[PDB]
RNA sequence: CUGAUG
RNA sequence: UACACAACCAUGCAAGAAGAGACAAGUCGUAACAAGGUAAGCAUACUGGAAAGUGUGCUUGGAUUACC
RNA sequence: UAACUAAGCUGUAAAAAGCCCUAGUUAAAAUAAAAUAACCCACGAAAGUGACUCUAAUAAUCCUGACACACGAUAGCUAGGACCCAAACUGGGAUUAGAUACCCCACUAUGCCUAGCCCUAAACCCAAAUAGUUACAUAACAAAACUAUUCGCCAGAGUA
């Protein structure tokens, strides 16, 4: 996976969902981009509640998108997704795999700092 | 310590800028006359050009812009 | 100028075996539409080390740095057509000419074929950097216009007297 | 290598024919993330509840 | 809270 | 023979304007040197008889007394 | 900006002035700024930068080197836009013999965005760059004393 998908729809029917992420997708491919899988997070409390399109959410579906994308189109799938009142709050991230898990040496112990001040009498 | 020579320089220049706020239009009076001049001197330089150089008037197509009296 | 195609199959995978038996979906992942913008660099750099230098594998050569930073240079001067008041870039490409030209008059000190060769292929036109660098006011550029014109008045109306005589001699000699 | 598994990871793709399928299956088994960890270094997930 | 000068 | 021919400068004077300096003693305030009694200073802008005051950033050529 | 409650709210060592279209709670756009993390010291040539995400990207197979080129915090200017909040100036209320100041209230330019200028700082880490040494060696203090190639400066102070 490159890129990453976080959607947060606003709490819906079954149905209703499940035409949401169709038509969400359905533009995710025709912008040029090939979907590798869909996580749906479970519908959870918002931590707080959000005011878009006119509407107080107090609650939200979250959703992953894991796919393949140009850097042409991370825009045009903003304002996609921007505009959409069943969306609540998208987001567009890299996805946390690319980024390969360095060795985490550890603690390397530092010694306190010398040779700050002359050796002058006092 | 230093501090007195600081001062002594704050106070020069605080009594620079009083002067300079008190007598500002006479220094504008002052700054066109002499670009005034300054202009005067360049077209004479110019114009001694051609006579030294064989020409009785200047050359064709010369306006001789003003480069000092440029509004701002 | 360049264009790479959506399908190049960058070189990272571009010269393992099995790349065209795999379906499109995977070429069209492995290849540079997906891929972002250094790796369009890499590209361009290889496709013009490959046409322009003898040897490619020789990459500590001047020839070599200076297609190097032509690359970067270009790029430099596509992001500066689209952002204006960045400051930063415009530092860097005004700072990678600069090297460049530096390393250019290195090659020419050097190997004239080669430098020669460089300038006709990559389209820079190398200036010889004029003594006393000045800067041109406007009393100066005035002044040397106006010097330029009386000197052309003064052989225009030379040659007007060198004709009229030459035309008062013949008219003389013959009667 | 990386082109192998690449090519192993393009057979669970989503496509046009896959889309409903994949809808209904994500809304259908969900997936979480969390998970703590303790002093000793060891991590725990509260899928066991 | 404020209190200038030699 | 046909043209610019005191314009350009230098030297003195000038009705006058402004500044700097020394020159025992004045008038009006206390700006800084001590957390100088509002901590100073730099750039800049405004204001005030005056030293100066204030606003925005910047340095300590000041401390915050050091298991407090 | 609306709804309930009260005649009070803000304000200093103490008050006065100001507001009583005020004050508390519940909701609420637009603008400005970006708690803790930071006992971190990274990025960038410097000024500068730490609310989140995306695209581009951070020169030199790497010496020094201008009056040339390109940047250069706040503050200032021009045109258009924005204005919660703070505030040059200004108007009031305190204190003082006086206070056109420190204290309190209101308010403006301004701080905010785009475009174009101005190119200034205690632009200080007052310690120039490039590769090194712990040899001789404490004017004083401060950040210990120094090498080889350089660039730019330094000739008493005020006048400046
Ligand atoms: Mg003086
Ligand atoms: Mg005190
Ligand atoms: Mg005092
Ligand atoms: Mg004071
Ligand atoms: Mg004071
Ligand atoms: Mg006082
Ligand atoms: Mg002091
Ligand atoms: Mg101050
Ligand atoms: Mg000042
Ligand atoms: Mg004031
Ligand atoms: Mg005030
Ligand atoms: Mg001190
Ligand atoms: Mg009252
Ligand atoms: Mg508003
Ligand atoms: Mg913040
Ligand atoms: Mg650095
Ligand atoms: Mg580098
Ligand atoms: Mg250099
Ligand atoms: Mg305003
Ligand atoms: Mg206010
Ligand atoms: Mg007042
Ligand atoms: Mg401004
Ligand atoms: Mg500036
Ligand atoms: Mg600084
Ligand atoms: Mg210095
Ligand atoms: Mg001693
Ligand atoms: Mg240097
Ligand atoms: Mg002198």
């Amino acid at each position: 996976p490159r890129y990453e998908l976080a959607l947060i729809l606003k709490a819906m029917q079954r149905p209703e969902t499940a035409a949401a992420l169709k038509r969400t997708l359905e533009a995710l491919m025709d912008r040029g981009a090939v979907v590798r899988n869909l996580e749906n997070l479970g519908e959870r409390m918002l931590p707080y509640k959000i005011s878009a399109h006119n509407q107080r959410h107090s609650r939200g579906g979250y959703f992953l998108v894991d796919f393949y994308a140009p850097a042409t189109t991370v825009e045009s799938m903003m304002e996609h997704l921007s505009r959409d009142i069943d969306v609540i709050r998208p987001n567009i991230v890299k996805h946390p795999l690319t980024q390969e898990v360095k060795e985490c040496e550890g603690i390397v112990p530092v010694p306190l700092e010398e040779k700050l001040y002359s050796t002058k009498k006092r | 310590k230093n501090i007195l020579k600081i001062r002594r320089r704050k106070m020069n220049h605080h009594k620079y800028r009083k002067l300079v706020k008190r007598t500002r239009f006479l220094r504008r009076k002052v700054r066109e006359g002499r670009l005034r001049q300054k202009q005067v001197k360049f077209e004479r330089d110019l114009k001694r050009i051609w006579q030294k150089a064989g020409l009785k008037e200047a050359p064709a197509g010369w306006q001789t812009p003003k480069i000092y009296l440029k509004n701002q | 100028q360049d264009d790479p195609p959506p399908s190049m199959l960058l070189l990272d995978y571009q010269n393992v075996p099995g790349i065209h038996k795999v379906d499109d979906v995977v070429k069209r992942l492995l290849s540079l539409e997906m891929a972002n913008q250094k790796e369009k660099l890499k590209i361009k750099k290889m496709q013009l080390m490959n046409k322009v230098l003898e040897n490619p594998e020789d990459t500590s050569s001047l020839e070599a740095r200076i297609v190097a930073l032509t690359v970067k240079i270009r790029n430099y001067e596509e992001h500066m057509q689209k952002h204006r008041k960045d400051k930063a870039h415009k530092r860097f490409l005004l700072m990678s000419i600069d090297q460049r030209k530096k390393m250019l008059k290195n090659l020419r000190e050097t190997n004239y074929a080669v430098f020669e060769k460089i300038c006709k292929e990559l389209g820079i036109e190398y200036t010889f950097p004029p003594p006393y660098h000045r800067k041109a006011h406007r009393r100066w550029v005035t002044k040397k216009a106006l010097c330029t014109q009386v000197f052309r008045e003064v052989q225009k109306l030379k040659k007007q007297k060198r004709a009229l005589r030459a035309a008062a001699v013949a008219a003389h000699k013959q009667g | 290598q990386e082109v192998l598994q690449l090519q192993e990871e393009a057979k669970t793709f989503i496509t046009r024919e896959n889309l409903e399928a994949r809808v209904e299956e994500a809304l259908d088994s969900p997936k979480s993330y969390n998970w703590a960890i303790t002093r000793e270094g060891l991590v725990v997930r509260p899928q066991q509840k």
